[PDB]
């Protein structure tokens, strides 16, 4: 029979609650608090079965082996260059966390600048956010401890890397910009909260403030700058114009790529920065983004989304503000996503577009706009970037799903600009020429055509004998662009599967339109598209059902959460991270009403509509068919994490656990694993990693029974 | 600083 056996959990049949004349029972409600002696109880009982069933077979071990020696490779972030000095980010390979190394010279040697693995044992402190001053003689820096978003901000003198006394804290989600003057810094707190403020606690995160710090002094004799006590979830990120004459101020309120835009002349303030500054209101509204590129006097550079879904660029005077001015310097192209731009060696922009799904990487000139010369890259993403107004050249950072990356350098004072490949890594053990990456577009349910990415070892018959592991997203305008993970190599050559990646709607691959097709009332296209792209797998003989594995995180985990509720019949094995389960409480804790954007809230009628036909946990349902169970699921999430709170995986898996694995046919495992000293992912130690990915594909091969290939 | 349920 089973090997195990699930755990006691009580149900609390009052807890019932209507939600606009539909009543909804939350038997586990009680695991909504984290400090309870009946949840911690729940937590170990759970981690009590599933760390043996991980551990059983020796596939773990093997897996553990080989991520432990392919994962050790040399690791490096592009160069930055900061005042006379040069930074870059080092792992030797198998460090926990990156470290961070200064040189006077792109010729001299480095030196150590700060390691976060000295801060910890188990390297669970990790470095979150950072801003050096403008002269780059200064240094901020945030950290957070296990995982958790709350940041802690320390300086340094960067000549002898010398530690100073400035502590601030209470920063979350909070931007850091300073002064040119040099005197102090921008950064977000939130206000004092009852019970803690560590990551394990659940309260809701409201009425952010932008501060201003002196350096040098208390953090209680910070300048309050701005402040919204009548809109609670305004959150104001500020940050300096490449002359430092305006402090331009972001305010968002949810998760749509719009804000409002406030700046703030600073020689026109009165004394200085001495409290809520003389902000003027250019955009006053949330209905579009305006994201400063670079300005020259009061002409400002915005890339914009404003009636441009694929978005483009636009110069705002801030002498002549109304619409009907506004100059569009680089149009908005009819396919092509413009992701980001930068201005560099003063009159130049780098323009980087997202053409089906692949990266290209542009220099235009900043007075028209025009093109003026292409960066050739394979195909794959640009994951690292830098080169500001002042800097006269650029490193940028490739990767895709076959090569760990490469790092090029280009010197913008010459003539004739030729980039040149400054540092490139290869992983040996996992030979790129044995494998290659599809791209194909499959239909889904409405017709519309949906990319997916393919990886998979050359030669292979599409008999649909071969395991498969196909990952998805879809929200909250973000694009699943190709990216090296060895993790997912070892499954494919040394388990022998195929892995694919689909671009369903939610995300930004097609801009805003595609954005717009996975959210509201339309958030079931997302599972649709997924589940077609799993049908196009089997149909096309890449794996069969049995044999297929769907992952994803966050918003990917109520992605496959709810794929295996709907359509159990077509998955093996789910393996949903971080998810959103409850869908109809999360904008309840810490930051989950910032998602209401993408998702609806439960206490609009029509939003319940939407919500309780795909939440996860109120979906929950034994398959009709006598011959269909539920898929094999493992829910991964850790006690820190305050993004997306553990309760609802906690809630989740009770309630799989109790409908479903009480069923005689269910005979597939349905567990959880509640890490320790670990959040949401971010900041992540390497061993962590690790081990997570042992867990993760030991999972898929004892459920699926599949073989290691040395 | 992203607040989104990213993963």
């Amino acid at each position: 029979m089973l090997s195990f056996q699930y755990p006691d959990v009580y149900r609390d049949e009052t807890a019932i609650q209507d939600y606009h004349g539909h009543k909804v029972c939350d038997p586990y409600a009680w695991l909504e608090d984290p400090d309870s002696e009946q949840t911690k109880a729940f937590v170990e009982a759970q981690n009590k079965i599933t760390v043996p069933f991980l551990e059983q077979c020796p596939i773990r071990g093997l897996y553990k082996e080989r991520m432990t020696e392919l994962y050790d490779y040399p690791k490096y972030s592009c160069h930055f260059k900061k005042g006379k000095r040069y930074f870059y980010f080092y792992n030797t390979g198998l460090q926990n966390q990156r470290v961070l190394y200064v040189q006077d010279s792109l010729e001299g040697e480095a030196r150590v600048f700060l390691d976060p693995n000295i801060l910890s044992d188990d390297g669970t402190v990790a470095l979150r956010g950072y801003a050096f001053s403008e002269d780059g003689e200064y240094f901020a820096y945030g950290l957070s401890a296990s995982g958790s978003d709350w940041v802690t901000i320390k300086f340094m003198k960067v000549d002898g890397a010398k530690e100073l006394p400035d502590v601030l804290e209470r920063v979350k989600f909070s931007c850091m910009a300073w002064t040119h003057d040099g005197k102090g810094m921008f950064y977000n707190a939130y206000p004092q909260q009852d019970g803690k403020s560590d990551g394990t606690e659940t309260s809701t995160n409201l009425h952010q403030k932008l501060y201003y710090h002196v350096l040098g002094t208390d953090q209680s004799e910070d300048i309050l700058c701005a402040e919204f006590p009548d809109e609670p979830k305004w959150m104001g990120g500020a940050e300096l114009s490449d002359d430092g004459r305006y402090v331009l101020l972001s305010i968002r309120e949810g998760c749509d790529p719009v804000n409002r835009l406030w700046y703030c002349d600073l020689q026109q303030e009165s004394n200085g920065i001495t409290g809520i500054l003389k902000w003027v209101k250019l955009i006053d509204n949330f209905e579009g983004e305006y994201d400063y590129v670079t300005n020259e006097g009061t002409v400002f550079t915005f890339k914009t989304n404003r009636h441009s879904p694929n978005y483009r660029l636009i110069n705002i005077d801030f002498t002549d503000p109304e619409e009907s001015k506004w100059k569009v310097l680089v149009p908005e192209h009819e396919k092509d996503v413009l992701e980001w731009v930068a201005c560099v060696r003063s009159n130049f922009l780098v323009l980087c577009y997202l053409h089906d799904v692949k990266n290209t990487l542009q220099l235009h000139d900043l007075a028209t706009g025009a093109l003026l010369k292409i960066f050739p890259l394979e195909v794959g993403s640009v994951v690292g970037y830098s080169g500001q107004k002042k800097d006269t050249e650029i490193f940028y950072q490739f990767t895709s799903f076959l090569s760990p990356g490469i790092i090029y350098h280009c010197d913008l004072t010459k003539e004739e600009l030729e980039p040149r490949v400054f540092r490139e890594v290869t992983v040996k053990g996992i030979d790129a020429s044995d494998y290659q990456t599809v791209q194909i577009f499959y239909p889904s349910k409405d017709g519309t055509k949906i990319p997916m990415f393919i990886v998979h070892k050359k030669g292979i018959k599409l008999d649909g004998s071969h395991p498969a592991f196909l990952y998805g997203y879809g929200g909250f305008n973000i694009s699943i662009t190709p990216n090296y993970s060895v993790s997912r190599l070892i499954f494919v050559r040394h388990m022998g599967g195929v892995l694919a990646v689909a671009n369903i709607r939610g995300g930004g691959e097609y801009g805003e339109t595609w954005h717009k097709g996975g959210i509201l009332a339309n958030k079931q296209n997302c599972f649709d598209d997924f589940q077609c792209a799993a049908e196009y797998l089997i149909k096309e003989g890449y794996t069969s059902p049995k044999r297929l594995t769907i992952n994803g995180g966050a918003n990917g985990g109520l992605l496959v959460a709810t794929c295996a509720n709907q359509r159990p019949d077509l998955f093996g094995c789910v393996i949903a991270q971080v998810g959103v389960m409850d869908m109809l409480k999360f904008h309840k804790y810490t930051i989950g009403h910032a998602w209401t954007t993408d998702y609806g809230c439960s206490d609009s009628k029509q939003h319940f509509e939407w919500l309780i036909k795909y939440s996860p946990l109120h979906n929950v349902k034994l398959p009709e068919a006598d011959d269909i169970q539920y898929p094999s699921m493992l829910l991964l999430t850790a006690d820190h994490d305050d993004r997306v709170v553990p309760l609802h995986s906690l809630k989740f898996i009770a309630t799989l656990q109790y409908i479903v694995g009480r069923s005689r046919k269910q005979n597939n495992p349905l567990l959880i694993h509640v890490d320790t000293k670990a959040g949401h992912g971010a900041g992540k130690p390497t061993a962590k990693v690790i081990e997570e990915v042992s867990d993760m594909f030991a999972f898929i091969a004892r459920c699926l029974n599949i073989d290691w290939i040395p | 600083x992203g607040f989104g349920p990213f993963g």
